[PDB]
């Protein structure tokens, strides 16, 4: 996250690292079980870890679990990042409270303007590279279908939505992919891609969560 | 009937079977050579050749004389050649031939043209009774010939020297995408698997044509650059190095070359200047050309009034790395990145390159770098 601020402790419980020995991309608890991430994220030998904050150094409130499974949508293109979203499913159940608790699915979908709270361990530099130990955040609105279209031309679906500034300087960044974009205790999105970060006139691009609520109940219920 | 038709699958055979033979050799010398440039000077040679003198050349470069004409492959270096010499060229690259026989020779007209029309290169008459003097002057002419790029080419010519030949290459490219100046940094390169050296490493975060083989067990990287050439390298995997430079096929090369996909990438690559140079009577004379070396050779073709045999024949390639690519320091180069962490490939360990023509598919350079701060 970049232009963004050190979020609290804890203060995003439904917040989960993907780690493979390091962490590589964020994800979201949907229930118990289940962690909404993105495609693109994807790799064998997961390892899901909540309840974390810093996560270089133990603090008492984590619980890693492994990935049982790692369903990708099928209908994923790794080219245009269409369709770019992710269900892990946790080995086992993990113990909610009120370090680790689960966000809500959207039951419509987000119109522009709407501020929403994203967050993750990526970079928090526009140029260079820097890495947090803690989970940083950032208040950042969903931009109209016009903005992001203008963008980005002929590479932004109806799967996809921009958020966050066209001046630049608050961005997602490498390392947020697959962490989440709430508005109102909504998952709308998830980090998904951008040209640079917190570049002007190029802001993020999410999947826009809303399109995949069928999808991902029917896949939960068959796994 | 295209270039490639016409020579590129030859020229490949060509490529490896000699890189083949220098890294049988050893798996800790740097390599570097032409295989274009090497193989048009002898094709060149070849027109004042008979007999098997004739034959040997050609099936030494690996063009089977019963399935191609020799006009086609003449045709073809022509073709190429004619294209690497364009004044206008964004590639910059420049490659010639050093032809020098003994003052006196009668020379037969008909080589000395096809020569000039057909490789654009041209013969010269040195005194080789005054080993010194010939000397300098051969590295005179490479000296003129390269602007200075190519100092005392040759160090050394056998008293009764009659004929010798000169064949050199000098490459420095432009990237359609380049490096930031300012990121370069100094990094460890491995040699080998306990010694390291430090190395200037541009490095840049970006989309690039890049996997990983399992069928190589390397890491293959294309770049593209500015002028109608590429730049392939393979990353062997620990141990590999011979595993790769062993499964190496026009078909496995070809196949990179035809994929376009990308992904996102922490590249470093290291910045380089490395050089080459060969005796091409002790290396092509392994791969079968013997003959036109040899006292029995059949030069009648370039002389009819005595015998004649190519008494010295070397090869210098020069190719040179770095940050320099197009112009437009900005938001131009922003590409659309996945937003996970990117994969760092880094080029720290030996490895295997080629520079590929655009049109052509023809290999004009193929080296292994094992140390990139040491001849």
């Amino acid at each position: 996250i970049v232009g963004g601020y050190t979020c609290g402790a804890n203060t995003v419980p439904y917040q989960v690292s993907l780690n493979s020995g390091y962490h590589f991309c964020g994800g979201s608890l949907i229930n118990s079980q289940w962690v909404v991430s993105a495609a693109h994220c994807y790799k064998s030998g997961i390892q899901v870890r909540l309840g974390e904050d810093n996560i270089n150094v133990v603090e008492g409130n984590e619980q890693f679990i492994s990935a049982s499974k790692s369903i990708v949508h099928p209908s994923y293109n790794s080219n245009t990042l269409n369709n770019d979203i992710m269900l892990i499913k946790l080995k086992s159940a993990a113990s909610l409270n009120s370090r680790v608790a689960s966000i809500s699915l959207p039951t419509s979908c987000a119109s522009a303007g709407t501020q929403c709270l994203i967050s993750g361990w990526g970079n928090t530099k526009s140029s260079g590279t820097s890495y947090p130990d803690v989970l940083k955040c950032l208040k950042a609105p969903i931009l109209s279908d016009s903005s992001c279209k203008s963008a980005y031309p002929g590479q932004i679906t109806s799967n996809m939505f921009c958020a966050g500034y066209l001046e630049g300087g608050k961005d997602s960044c490498q390392g947020d992919a697959g962490g989440p974009v709430v508005c109102s205790g909504k998952l709308q999105g998830i980090v998904s891609w951008g040209s640079g970060c917190a570049q002007k006139n190029k802001p993020g691009v999410y999947t826009k969560v809303c399109n995949y609520v069928s999808w991902i109940k029917q896949t939960i219920a068959s796994n | 009937h295209p270039t490639f038709n016409k020579i590129t699958p030859n020229l490949a055979e060509f490529a490896f079977s000699l890189y083949r033979q220098l890294a049988h050799q050893s798996n800790s010398t740097n390599i570097l050579f032409s295989p274009v440039s090497i193989a048009a000077a002898f094709a060149m040679l070849s027109l004042g050749a008979k007999g098997d003198t004739h034959d040997e050349i050609l099936e030494g470069l690996n063009f089977n004389l019963t399935e191609i004409p020799e006009a086609q492959i003449h045709e073809g270096f022509q073709e190429l050649l004619r294209t690497l010499n364009q004044p206008d060229s964004q590639l910059q690259l420049t490659t010639g031939n050093g032809l020098f026989l003994s003052e006196g020779l009668k020379l037969v007209d008909k080589f000395l043209e096809d020569v000039k029309k057909l490789y654009h290169s041209e013969a010269f008459t040195v005194n080789f009774g005054d080993t010194e003097e010939a000397k300098k002057q051969i590295n005179d002419y490479v000296e003129k010939g390269t602007q200075g790029k190519i100092v005392d080419l040759v160090k050394e010519l056998d008293r009764d020297t009659v004929f010798a030949l000169v064949n050199y290459i000098f490459f420095k490219g432009k990237w359609e995408r380049p490096f930031e100046v300012k990121d370069t940094e100094e990094e460890d390169f491995h040699v080998d698997q306990v010694t390291t050296v430090k190395v200037p490493m541009m490095k840049r975060l970006g989309m690039f044509n890049i996997q990983h083989s399992k069928k190589l067990s390397s890491w293959v990287l294309l770049m593209k650059y500015l002028g109608n050439a590429t730049a392939i390298f393979f990353l062997p995997d620990e141990g590999k190095l011979q595993h790769l430079e062993n499964e190496l096929t026009h078909d496995i090369i070809t196949k990179f070359l035809e994929n376009e996909d990308r992904r996102s990438a922490s590249l470093h690559l290291p910045k380089l200047s490395i050089t080459g140079t060969y005796d091409l009577k002790s290396v092509l004379g392994q791969l079968g050309i013997t003959k036109v070396f040899s006292n029995g050779a059949d030069l009648s073709g370039v002389t009819e009034e005595a015998p004649l045999k190519l008494s010295k024949a070397v090869h210098k390639a020069v190719l040179t790395i770095d940050e320099k690519g197009t112009e437009a320091a900005g938001a131009m180069f922003l590409e659309a990145i996945p937003r996970s962490i990117p994969p760092e490939v880094k080029f720290n360990k030996p490895f295997v390159f080629l520079i590929i023509e655009q049109n052509t598919k023809a290999p004009l350079f193929m080296g292994r770098v094992v140390n990139p701060t040491q001849k």
